[PDB]
């Protein structure tokens, strides 16, 4: 009656991990000599790209069990790791520093943060020596010693060395785009109201993501994508309060960000072909990094925050917003990085709200230049200062929340910024995204038979 | 190329049937060039490997092939129009996932070497 | 080298018509390879056409040139007032005497 | 193997048809070795690549392949003996350049699925 | 009436860039423990090569846009620099020299040439340390202050750290075939006359290419391939004087070289497996490095050269040679390593004649240990010195030249020796081939018809 | 996969003419990552090179194939019993091993590119 056909080419697929190429603009290539996150590993993109609708199909996506996430913390810690190799490591530099309180123009915020510090240096010739002085940050020297000396080191050099960033490499976030092997497929949820798990029934087919800027940060989502209908709560377990909650803002609030000090570059030569740029002598009067958000438009975003969080823990709980507990720079502050300066703001201003169930804000900002990325101990770099005035605007798109335990009362729900592993922030963009693996070999019954 | 892939994954399995030349033009193509190259090398065994188990069914360059094996209704003992004219391939590969195995070791060596061995000796004829 | 000679020495025209300056190279095999520079009084030259017929990147459509051989042409499709300089082919190392278009 | 390559490249088309076998035996074979491992790998795909292609026009393992494609005069409408007996190849391939994916989406898709189709439904009698 | 029918096979190509490998004799790899240029990078060449004549086949050649050139450049390139990583780095010699003349047995050309410089060194402990004396040529060192100290530099120092040569590693060219992977072919123009451009009704399919050997030169090719009938000029556009023309040779010019001073090599200790070799003490008298030229071949040389410029030129044009203008030493002198010393020498009596339309030249050259090759800024090499007396032996098969501008009278043409890029001196062994793509499918009409 | 590898070595040709299958489909699968990578594409090349020798003789997608070459007494003069029920592939394969090209050379393209053209002629009546 019936017998085996075999279909070459179906449209059956599985889910899979695969190793994912980028494609990138080969324009911004050409006006990027170099990028951290190298153009050069990856390809150029194609114009035009498809994205074929796959009517009638529901698929079963997990935001929070996705290999693409950890490809991609591979590819940008490996791309970071291999641009600083070439760069030249500051190991001369871990002297005993004599150090100085700065100030000449200062204001009662900045006091101590900037210190003159002078120290003997190797210079091109082996059989010679120089005293060089370079201002240093109060967060990059650590005391010598605890009795007043006013020696000091920078933190690195006990427990490792410190790369210097090479001054023509770039910083600036440039999309890329994850495109799958022959064989391979990603699916995108076109559901706008999608968490990250469960069935999606709209779903599409692309050759390639959407560009991804790899952009660092803590507590705060900066020029990512925005939720197209509502603000986007997603947490592995809402319950849970050892899972960071991410938040997508459907309407994203502007930040100005600013070091007003006028910096200079100063070359200090190291060696027969090693340089070290140093922070050189400031122009003019010396203020605080600081940076500007709408207060308006950031307690209306709030608001919606509040009102999707009530959708998870009651619709009379009281959503309190609080700053950071505890811990290193990097998460106890919005860290950042905007022109090649590494940025670490107080956004105790921004989390200073409870919520009943019924101008702009000035978040003091400090700046470092020893920064350790991607959590890890031992491989620190030196970002060269930027000479000039850096003025900086950013679309705050999203957060990163973690809520308070051990509640004694049942009607408040606490919500702390949090962040440190870029995973998080980097899965907040990846989100819609799944791998697939294409079965185009199948059997099916049919009345023909071979001859 | 890429137009119209996998676009009838949500079609029924007859409607699925007039689309597999798009998804068969689809299957083919530092320490990153090692693994690019890695993931290409893959496709292409991937590829050959598909190939080499149409071509030991006697199914070489086809995209449809009808083999001399019954259909046994332990396998699926559904009717024509609910596989071909009410599901989806991704469906019926959910249902049949169980039994591929029996069905392509019964292409694999009993239909084919016999069917082969029958030809060359009916060539001597 | 290869002598250029641009005729005519002076062109008197008015805004908005078409004016079609000229070059003939003379100690030459004939090829495409002829530029057109603009240079306003005070100002260095300003590259407008590369090629016998291309344009520079930035320049207006109302400067374009053609030719061919030993003969070339640009042809000011719009004399607005920021179109009045001296204007230079040239042919490898070789410069033209240069053609004024002045107001009249 | 290399013996004979391209030498019917100033032939007539019809004198360089009889040397196909040639030019397709011809065509399969530190930093440096993952460079030329890429230019080995990129010979096995475009090979799969173009015998891919022969198996979806019904072309498996043949040279010369005839199908049920009508030639149109707005692609070419030289005479036989113009192309076959007095142009060569290269020419012959300059010609035709803009129309080759006309007849390859002629051949692709509608003939041999068309076809194949058939054959299932004839091979159900 | 008629049908498509497909053919798989067809010889028909089209241009394309690939990346191709090379073909060396293994037996040379036996007699060759190591040469920079590497024959392990590349494979063991086939006996008896193929080439087949495709006759009736005109084919369009780019001598001026061919990427085999490129590929060479960046092959030839890559292989030096990974010759030269595992060997040792002279960083530890950038120490204060003090420098004295040398007058053993000077002729009154070589006055200041060499110099005894003393200075302090490293030894395998790091603890103790040692005073050496070594041999340096002026062009070497560099006065570190203007007064007379007698204080001097290595010219490196400064701007980047030199290299040492492994004393193992030869410098010899041994010829290299560059082979076509499967799906390309190299096609080779036959035609005797060619100029590198246009049509060319002679053409032939090979497997790979001759053997060219990477010989390092300015203005002269050396030990390269010779004009079958009649001396070539090849320029990208004649006309213009910003490229070089390329002359071939029909006979060559022999060139006899000689370093005649007996050297010694000295092996200094600055590391636990780190060695120094130095110039020694010079047994016997010291006399300048020359080269001899046949006077009357090159005389006859000239003048055919001069015949087929005045081709281009016209019939009654002066056609003077005159020597460089200026440069770098590399450009402005014949410049051309044998034996593994990098010599430097002086052209002036070569291009000294003009010519109406109607016995030995020696050549002063000079030596040096700091090599900058391929003009590069921050890469130079220290060649160990060779020991004993060197002879050489090399054909002159080309010139590179530049012609002169601006020429206010038009009846001469001064025509000056050039070089520098080895892109113009590979590129006149590689004039006659280009790669391209096989493209075996093709559809054609036939009477035939599918059953 | 792997179990009945090559365990018919030992078998009469024609006892080891039944497990073919068994083993073409045990043919197909840092600085170590670029050898094996290296491996598998001379794999995959050599794979790809006995099935375009396959596909020249038209024997494509076939584990045994006829052909209309004589054989020559030459080559082997032994007799059918003493081949295939008294003989091993590998004592065949030591005693034919100076003969294969000349068999491959009348299959390459005598006899496949002979037959083709005279398929193409017929189509034409
Ligand atoms: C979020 O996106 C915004 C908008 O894209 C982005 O702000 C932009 O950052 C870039 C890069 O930091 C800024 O461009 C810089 O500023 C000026 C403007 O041209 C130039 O001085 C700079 O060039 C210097 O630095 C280069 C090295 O980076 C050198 O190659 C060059 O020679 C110069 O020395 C540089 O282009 C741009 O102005 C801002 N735009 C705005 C509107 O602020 C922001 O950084 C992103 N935020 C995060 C957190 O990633
Ligand atoms: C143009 O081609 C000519 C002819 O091929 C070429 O001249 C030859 O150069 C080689 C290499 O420099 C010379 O051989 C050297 O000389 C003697 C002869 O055997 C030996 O002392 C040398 O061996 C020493 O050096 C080796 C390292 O290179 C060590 O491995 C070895 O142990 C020895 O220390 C070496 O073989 C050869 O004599 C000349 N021949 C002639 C006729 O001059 C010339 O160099 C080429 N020119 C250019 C510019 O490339
Ligand atoms: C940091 O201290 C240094 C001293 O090491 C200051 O540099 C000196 O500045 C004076 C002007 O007051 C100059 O005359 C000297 O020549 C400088 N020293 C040297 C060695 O050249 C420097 O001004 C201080 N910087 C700041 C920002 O306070
Ligand atoms: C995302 O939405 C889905 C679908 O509404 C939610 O899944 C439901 O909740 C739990 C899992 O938390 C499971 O019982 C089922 O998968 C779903 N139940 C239904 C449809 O009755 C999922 O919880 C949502 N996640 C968040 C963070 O809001
Ligand atoms: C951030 O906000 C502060 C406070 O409004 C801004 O400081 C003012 O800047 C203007 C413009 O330069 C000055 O005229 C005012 O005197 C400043 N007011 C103060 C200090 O109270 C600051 O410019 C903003 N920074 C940005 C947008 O980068
Ligand atoms: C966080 O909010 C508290 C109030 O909840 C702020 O403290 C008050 O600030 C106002 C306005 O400056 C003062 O009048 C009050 O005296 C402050 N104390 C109290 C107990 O209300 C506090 O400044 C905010 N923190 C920020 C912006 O970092
Ligand atoms: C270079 O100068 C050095 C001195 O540093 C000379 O070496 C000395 O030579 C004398 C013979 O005149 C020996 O007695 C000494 O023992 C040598 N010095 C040492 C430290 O051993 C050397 O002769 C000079 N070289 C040349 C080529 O003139
Ligand atoms: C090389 O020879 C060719 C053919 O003789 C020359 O090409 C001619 O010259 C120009 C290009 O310079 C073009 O008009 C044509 O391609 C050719 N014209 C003809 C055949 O009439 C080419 O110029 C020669 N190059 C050199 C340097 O001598
Ligand atoms: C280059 O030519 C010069 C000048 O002819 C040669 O110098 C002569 O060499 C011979 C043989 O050794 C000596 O007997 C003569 O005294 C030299 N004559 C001079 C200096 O006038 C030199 O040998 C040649 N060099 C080569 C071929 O390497
Ligand atoms: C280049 O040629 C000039 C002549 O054009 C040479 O200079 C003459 O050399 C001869 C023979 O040695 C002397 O008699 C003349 O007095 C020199 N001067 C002039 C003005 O003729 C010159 O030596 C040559 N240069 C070389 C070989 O480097
Ligand atoms: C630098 O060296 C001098 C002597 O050269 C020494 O007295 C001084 O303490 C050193 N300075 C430091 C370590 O800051
Ligand atoms: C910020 O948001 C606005 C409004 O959606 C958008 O047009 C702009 O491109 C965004 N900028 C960045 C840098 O993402
Ligand atoms: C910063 O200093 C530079 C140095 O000349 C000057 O040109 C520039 O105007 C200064 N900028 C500001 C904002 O003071
Ligand atoms: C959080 O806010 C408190 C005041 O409520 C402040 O004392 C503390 O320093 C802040 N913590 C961080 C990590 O910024
Ligand atoms: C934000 O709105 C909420 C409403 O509950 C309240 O905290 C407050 O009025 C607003 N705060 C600011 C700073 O505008
Ligand atoms: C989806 O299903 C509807 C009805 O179930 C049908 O009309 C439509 O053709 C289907 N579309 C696809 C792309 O399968
Ligand atoms: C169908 O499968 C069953 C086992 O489920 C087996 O017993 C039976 O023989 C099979 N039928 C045929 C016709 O092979
Ligand atoms: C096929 O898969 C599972 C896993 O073995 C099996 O237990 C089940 O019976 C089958 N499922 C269906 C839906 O037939
Ligand atoms: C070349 O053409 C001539 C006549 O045009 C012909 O006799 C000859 O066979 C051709 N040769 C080739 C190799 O095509
Ligand atoms: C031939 O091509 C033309 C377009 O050039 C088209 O209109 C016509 O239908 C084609 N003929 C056939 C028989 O397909
Ligand atoms: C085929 O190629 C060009 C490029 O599109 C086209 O314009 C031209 O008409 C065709 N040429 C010939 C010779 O048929
Ligand atoms: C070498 O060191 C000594 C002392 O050990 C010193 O006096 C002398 O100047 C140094 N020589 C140099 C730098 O040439
Ligand atoms: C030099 O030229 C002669 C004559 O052509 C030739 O025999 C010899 O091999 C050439 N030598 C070199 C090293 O190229
Ligand atoms: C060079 O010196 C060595 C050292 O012994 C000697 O054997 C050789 O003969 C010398 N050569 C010449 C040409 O003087
Ligand atoms: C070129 O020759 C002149 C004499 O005509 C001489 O002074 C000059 O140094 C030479 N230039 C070079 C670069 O050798
Ligand atoms: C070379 O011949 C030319 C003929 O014009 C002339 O310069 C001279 O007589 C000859 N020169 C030498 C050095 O032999
Ligand atoms: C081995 O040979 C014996 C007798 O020679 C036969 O019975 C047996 O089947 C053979 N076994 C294999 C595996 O070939
Ligand atoms: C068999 O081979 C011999 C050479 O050994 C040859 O002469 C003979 O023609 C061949 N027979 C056939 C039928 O091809
Ligand atoms: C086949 O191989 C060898 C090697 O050429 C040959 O000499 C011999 O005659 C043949 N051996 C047999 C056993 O037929």
């Amino acid at each position: 009656n019936l017998w085996v056909t075999v279909y070459y080419g179906v449209p059956v697929w599985k889910d899979a991990e695969t190793t994912l190429f980028c494609a990138s603009d080969a324009k911004a290539y050409e006006t990027k000599k170099h990028n951290v996150w190298a153009t050069h590993a990856c390809v150029p993109t194609d114009p035009n790209p498809q994205e074929i609708h796959l009517e009638n199909v529901t698929e079963e996506f997990n935001m929070w069990k996705n290999n693409m996430v950890e490809q991609m913390h591979t590819d940008i810690i490996s791309l970071w790791d291999q641009s600083l190799k070439p760069c030249v490591k500051l190991t001369p530099l871990c002297v005993t520093l004599q150090c100085t309180n700065v100030t000449n123009n200062i204001t009662d915020d900045m006091r101590g943060e900037l210190k003159n510090c002078s120290f003997n240096m190797t210079t091109e010739l082996r059989d010679k020596r120089q005293k060089v002085h370079a201002l240093f940050y109060k967060l990059d020297i650590v005391p010598i010693n605890e009795n007043q000396n006013t020696s000091y080191r920078l933190i690195n050099c006990n427990t490792a060395a410190i790369t210097q960033a090479c001054p023509k490499v770039s910083f600036e976030p440039i999309p890329i785009h994850y495109c799958a092997p022959a064989g391979f497929a990603i699916l995108k949820c076109k559901d706008k109201k999608f968490n990250g798990t469960g069935p999606c029934p709209s779903v599409s087919t692309v050759q390639c993501t959407h560009g991804i800027k790899p952009v660092v940060s803590t507590q705060l989502l900066l020029n990512g994508s925005l939720a197209e209908e509502e603000v986007m709560i997603r947490s592995k377990d809402i319950r849970n309060n050892a899972k960071n909650i991410l938040v997508q803002f459907n309407t994203p609030v502007q930040i100005n960000c600013t070091r007003p000090n006028n910096n200079t570059r100063k070359s200090i030569r190291i060696g027969p072909g090693q340089w070290f740029y140093a922070t050189g002598d400031i122009i003019g009067d010396i203020r605080q990094a600081h940076c500007n958000v709408s207060k308006a438009t950031w307690n209306e975003t709030l608001g919606k925050v509040v009102k999707q969080l009530r959708k998870h823990f009651g619709n009379n709980t009281i959503i309190r917003f609080a700053n950071s507990s505890g811990g290193d720079l990097e998460v106890t502050t919005h860290s950042f990085n905007c022109g090649g300066e590494f940025f670490y703001c107080d956004t105790s201003g921004l989390f200073n709200s409870t919520w009943i169930s019924n101008d702009s804000i000035t978040l003091p900002c400090r700046i470092k230049q020893i920064i350790n990325m991607w959590q890890r101990i031992g491989q620190a770099m030196y970002a060269p200062p930027i000479q000039g005035v850096i003025r900086c605007v950013s679309n705050i798109t999203g957060l990163i929340l973690t809520r308070d335990g051990g509640s004694t009362d049942s009607t408040t729900e606490t919500f702390r910024p949090s962040g440190g592993d870029m995973r998080d922030n980097w899965r907040s963009e990846l989100y819609k995204y799944k791998v697939v693996k294409i079965e185009p070999l199948g059997v099916a019954p049919t009345r023909c038979k071979r001859r | 190329v890429f137009l119209g892939f996998l676009g009838a994954a949500g079609s029924t399995m007859g409607a699925a049937s007039m689309t597999l030349t798009v998804q068969a033009r689809n299957l083919l193509s530092t320490v990153w060039g090692i693994k690019q190259l890695q993931a290409r090398v893959l496709a292409v065994e991937r590829y050959l490997r598909d190939q080499q188990l149409l071509g030991i069914w006697g199914c070489s360059g086809k995209l449809i092939c009808c083999t001399n094996v019954p259909w046994n209704s332990s396998w699926s003992n559904r009717n024509l129009s609910e596989i071909w004219d009410n599901m989806t391939w991704l469906q019926w590969d959910k249902e049949i996932s169980n039994y591929t195995q029996i069905i392509y070791g019964l292409l694999e060596e009993s239909q084919n070497q016999q069917e082969k061995n029958e030809q060359d000796l009916l060539a001597l004829d | 080298v290869s002598v250029l000679t641009q005729s005519p020495g002076t062109l008197s025209l008015s805004p908005g018509e078409r004016a079609t300056l000229s070059c003939r190279a003379s100690q030459t095999v004939g090829s495409s390879y002829l530029a057109w520079y603009q240079q306003k009084p005070g100002q260095a030259p300003r590259l407008l056409i590369y090629g016998a017929s291309s344009r520079a990147t930035g320049i207006p459509d109302r400067f374009s040139g053609s030719g061919s051989g030993t003969d070339f042409t640009l042809t000011i499709s719009r004399l607005e007032p920021e179109d009045f300089a001296v204007y230079y082919c040239q042919q490898y190392e070789a410069f033209g005497q240069g053609t004024k278009v002045e107001i009249k």
